């Protein structure tokens, strides 16, 4: 465009012939030098905001930078702008990391080696350790946890559209037999091809570099899997554990293997529970409605032994308790030398609630919640009104804990609180 | 109101029943419910054994200890001849394995003149 | 958050809010508390001013004559304490002027202090007597920021106005004080607002509508005059630095 | 040694006060107080409230209370109204640019001290959206802290100066 | 009174009482006095020039500056004498305790 607009006039001014090749080449060399200069100035907005739309320009930039001074100027300019804007504690930590990882992938595309990423890394980590919630939210971002679990114990709002965006970036994955031996030995051996490494192309490894030790990372990973393997594995975390195992083994400390061992035991515990249950339903003909899981107490980090309050000894329904005891007795028969303990705070039950008006409500409730609602089960169709003191004695549950359990059914529209007594709502005068 | 139970997903925890900070193997110092350093999975893959001296070890820890020439077939905790306690179903699957290792080593001490 | 107060930081998305326990800082985006400045009485505070050049610091003016500045990025911890001799404060403004001293051939005034090795300090801990590099007492809040690439030395000017008499006092670099006497003393008008036009240029608005302009420009375009201001502050520091080690 | 250093320190202050202050003060000029609104308003008593500068703009926005001088020949006229004229002056010479428009105060807002109004820059609109987006004890209809606290007016005066506007807040100090 | 316990303390106190004393004089006092001289000298030059460049009728006397220059010069000369003296004091100090031991 510039040549078509001014070159003829410039050649007329100079008087040199229009076809001066060397002059045009030097002009072209100045243009690309100017293009390098401008992009260096704007590299922050290029990588932070315009990415990935400007990623094509980055490839063009990669064709231009040749000297070590260019890289140093780029990174020192980029770190200057980043810390000027992003490293403010006033910026939300969620968006800060989101823009951070956006820069990481941008520079990785720009720099396959990733040495600049290492330099950017080493400069930026102390600021990350300055923020406190970063570890929790990032690992939750790693495992793609639902927002409901996030909102349960995190007291600051988390931007959902950021969460989806970081998830999408995280899941981005764009990052004759004797004659051939003579040819390949000529084609492979005659065709002449003209602080540790820490510059691996994996973005997740860069993310792992935040922690001074991966021990906390793998420890928290154990906690979340032990939680999830309870609530039920999702395939999405199988990739996560595969990744976490992959780098840790490659590096190889004692505690790292301690938190690396039982994760497959959890898989083994679920696998054995799936297998032992099938053999069990075949041998003694138990109720096929029950699906028990046999877990290794030491490795699930489940503190059944917290030795101080008398409060988990709630009574299960007689029919359900008898069926569960049958499993424990014959487990001792199938596996001699082992005793089976039912974790009463632990478990999920699907119950179907049938009302007099024809409404059927199917919910997944805990063992404690099923025990409370079973107290209102009327075999003789008589309306059961139970006071708080009566329910506490029958179920051996503390009153404050009972109120929370009873509030759950009230919110579900099952129980109604009238004058201190809880009664079943049998007839709803409002469209379901 | 009628309550119908459609499906039950219960969680059970298994632990070793020991015929009574001490629920640890005296050889590997790992928990009985845990794995020895040579085993990965607990339970069947790292079973426990109880000797006549009432000392508990992982199956592989004591077997490895008994396979050493310096052990002389004696318990590492009490120096008594290690023999699996009879009548315990936990020991039933390992009786033949431990009788052989104690017998072979007893023959080796006779052959070595000690 | 409802309040008739709050001044937004021009350079970053923060506001400074006033609550009973003290001055509080919350992020605009998250409404999450960032820092708390413990203040005893609101009535004692004449005004509070933000940092125009950087925004990293914040200024607080006391009616008695005390100036206190705290860093927001540092969880609101106090960084420097200032006093002005026997001055009643109505309302003060904090300005930072970046100097641009470009190399000129006509300027042969070479510097030698830079060539001379920098001094150090003797501080003794419980275990032993240790040796540390020398830092100016006010250098912690004036030092070249790691965060600031354009690390040119910044002139620190604090402008103070006395109530009841409309007396103007300018304070340089935290140590040197200059007193200017206004002739228009006949009326006791309260100063309504202070407005900054550019570096070294200020306009004052009184309740009666009269405008008073303070211009530091002639000081600024004079190379030596600024150097004179710098030299006088240094010599007072070193002599006290000397007396500190003597005792 | 202590005497000599102190002998130096005290006279060092003498050098600072005697000479340096004299030199510095000379390079500092103070403009005489002048009236600019007299030309536009020569028959009105002027009361100034607040005025700030728009960043990246060389114009001075000001809020003034204009009360006409009542001569001794017009007895007790009900025109003694405080008019909150808003104008613009160029930052350098304080020159009037746009004709002042008297903002009409609704009758509901006459019970507030208009003199206490202060300027609030840098996107006051952001808090208005965020107040309703945060489950706090602050309600926007007027931004009110519960039903039992003082009410403060946020007068987002859209003074369109060359296409841009500022924001104002009216504090509550009941008369 | 003295014993072995205090004697080592006496030597430890005495050596630091001299060897550290000379350090602060040579390494702090010497660099500062020269810096004061330089700044004072530059301070004098600035005022003299604007007495001429400005050609303003009122002049500020320089007698305050020259007093500081002389006094500052006196300090450095006085400082060096002490360092020489403390050099002797270390010699006397050591010969005493080697005999006292």
């Amino acid at each position: 465009k510039f040549i078509n607009q001014y070159w003829s006039q410039f050649s007329k001014l100079v008087g040199c012939p229009e076809d001066d090749h060397e002059l045009t080449t030097t002009v072209f060399n100045c243009f690309e030098s100017n293009f390098l200069r401008i992009r260096t100035n704007e590299i922050f907005d290029i990588c932070v905001l315009a990415y990935p739309d400007s990623k094509v320009t980055l490839l063009e930039l990669r064709k231009i930078m040749k000297d070590f001074k260019d890289y140093t100027n780029i990174v020192t300019t980029f770190l200057s702008d980043f810390k000027k804007y992003i490293l403010n504690p006033s910026v939300t930590t969620v968006d800060a990391l989101l823009r951070y990882v956006k820069t990481i992938k941008a520079f990785l595309v720009l720099d396959p080696t990733g040495r600049c990423l290492h330099s950017i890394t080493t400069f930026v980590k102390p600021y990350f350790q300055e923020r406190k919630h970063l570890v929790n939210v990032l690992l939750y971002a790693m495992l793609d946890l639902p927002e409901e679990e996030l909102k349960e114990k995190i007291n600051f709002n988390v931007d959902m559209k950021a969460l989806l965006s970081l998830v999408d970036t995280l899941h981005d994955s764009d990052i004759i037999r004797h004659a051939m031996l003579y040819e390949h030995i000529l084609n492979y051996y005659i065709a002449w091809v003209p602080k540790s490494s820490y510059i691996k192309t994996n973005l997740f490894e860069v993310l792992l570099d935040l922690f001074e030790s991966r021990e906390f990372f793998i420890s928290e990973f154990r906690n979340l899997l032990t939680d999830r393997l309870f609530t039920l594995l999702d395939e999405k975390w199988t990739r996560c554990l595969k990744l976490i195992r992959e780098k840790i083994v490659k590096f190889t400390a004692d505690a790292d293997q301690s938190n690396l061992n039982s994760i497959d035991v959890m898989l083994w515990d679920i696998k054995c529970s799936e297998e032992l249950c099938r053999k069990m339903h075949e041998v003694a003909g138990l109720d096929p409605i029950i699906f028990p899981k046999f877990i290794s107490l030491l490795y699930w980090k489940y503190n059944c032994d917290t030795q101080g309050s008398n409060d988990l000894a709630f009574h299960l329904p007689i029919d359900l308790e008898r069926e569960l005891q049958k499993y424990s007795d014959i487990y001792s028969q199938l596996k001699p030398g082992r005793k089976l303990q039912l974790c009463k705070d632990k478990g999920k039950v699907e119950i179907q609630l049938a009302f007099k008006d024809g409404r059927k409500l199917v919910l997944d409730v805990s063992l404690e919640q099923c025990s409370v609602i079973n107290q209102f089960d009327s075999p003789n169709d008589e309306p059961i009104c139970l006071s708080l003191e009566q329910l506490s004695e029958s179920l051996n549950i503390a009153p404050p804990r009972l109120t929370h359990l009873l509030d759950f059914w009230i919110q579900k529209g099952v129980l109604l609180k009238e004058n201190g007594t809880y009664s079943v709502i049998e007839h709803s005068e409002m469209d379901f | 109101m009628k309550v119908k139970i459609n499906e039950v997903h219960s969680v059970f925890a298994w632990s070793w029943h020991i015929p009574s900070d001490e629920d640890v193997c005296g050889i590997c110092r790992a928990s009985y419910n845990g794995t020895c350093p040579s085993c990965k999975f607990p339970g069947d893959q790292c079973p426990l054994v109880i000797g006549l001296c009432h000392h508990n070890f992982h199956d592989h820890c004591i077997y490895r200890w008994l396979d050493t020439p310096t052990s002389k077939g004696l318990c590492p905790m009490c120096r008594q001849t290690f023999q699996l306690q009879k009548g315990l179903a936990i020991n039933d699957a390992h009786v033949q394995k431990f009788v052989e290792i104690v017998s072979r080593r007893r023959e080796e001490m006779i052959e070595e003149g000690v | 958050i409802n309040d008739y107060f709050i001044d937004y930081n021009p350079l970053f998305p923060i506001f400074a809010t006033r609550i009973a326990k003290g001055l509080a800082i919350y992020r605009v985006s998250d409404h999450a508390r960032l820092a708390v400045i413990p203040i005893r009485n609101i009535n004692l505070v004449a005004n509070y001013d933000w940092d125009t050049t950087t925004g990293k610091f914040l200024s607080i003016f006391f009616k008695d004559g005390t100036i206190r500045i705290h860093d927001i990025f540092k969880d609101g911890r106090l960084v420097s304490f200032l006093r002005i001799p026997s001055t009643k404060i109505s309302k003060g403004i904090w300005d930072r002027i970046p100097l641009r001293y470009e190399p000129n051939n006509r300027d042969f005034a070479c510097n030698i202090i830079d060539d001379l090795p920098k001094l150090i300090r003797f501080v003794k801990d419980s275990k032993r007597i240790n040796i540390v590099p020398y830092t100016q007492p006010n250098s912690l809040w004036r030092g070249p920021d790691e965060d600031d690439l354009d690390s040119n030395e910044k002139l620190d000017v604090h402008v103070v106005f006395n109530e009841g008499n409309d007396k103007i006092t300018v304070f340089f670099n935290g140590d040197y004080a200059v007193f200017l006497s206004v002739d228009n003393i006949e009326n006791e008008n309260s100063l309504k607002s202070i407005i900054k036009v550019q570096d070294g240029f200020y306009q004052c608005f009184y309740e009666d509508g009269t405008v008073q302009t303070l211009n530091l420009g002639p000081l600024l375009q004079s190379k030596s005059s600024v150097n004179l201001l710098n030299y006088i502050m240094v010599i007072k520091e070193l002599i006290g630095y000397m007396l500190t080690h003597l005792e | 040694y202590r005497d000599l250093i102190n002998s130096m320190s005290d006279m060092e202050k003498d050098i600072a006060q005697s000479n340096v202050n004299s030199h510095i003060q000379q390079h500092i000029l103070v403009d005489l107080k002048t009236d600019v609104f007299a030309q536009k308003y020569p028959s009105s008593q002027i009361n100034l409230l607040d005025a700030i500068k728009l960043p990246k703009h060389n114009y001075i926005v000001y809020l003034i209370q204009v009360t006409k001088h009542n001569s001794a020949q017009e007895p007790f006229s009900e025109e003694n109204k405080k008019k909150l004229y808003i104008g613009t002056l160029k930052d350098e010479n304080l020159g009037i640019i746009s004709k002042e428009s008297s903002v009409k105060i609704p009758a509901l807002f006459k019970s507030y001290r208009l003199s206490s109004t202060r300027f609030v820059p840098n996107r006051v609109h952001s808090l208005l959206r965020d107040i309703g987006l945060s489950d706090s004890n602050y309600h926007s209809s007027y931004i009110r802290e519960n039903r039992e606290n003082d009410d403060f007016i946020a007068c987002t005066a859209k003074v369109s100066v060359d296409g841009r506007s500022a924001s104002l807040v009216f504090p509550k100090e009941k008369q | 009174s003295v014993g072995e316990k205090n004697f080592k303390r006496w030597k430890y106190l005495g050596c630091e009482a001299y060897q550290k004393t000379v350090q602060i004089l040579t390494l702090i006092f010497v660099p500062a006095c020269e810096r004061i001289i330089i700044y004072v000298e530059k301070l004098r030059a600035i005022l003299q020039a604007f007495s001429i460049q400005n050609k303003l009728s009122y002049t500020s006397d320089l007698t305050a500056v020259e007093v500081l220059l002389k006094s500052s010069q006196k300090l450095l000369t006085m400082t060096l004498n002490s360092i020489i003296g403390l050099g002797r004091d270390e010699t006397l100090f050591e010969k005493f305790f080697i005999w006292f031991n």
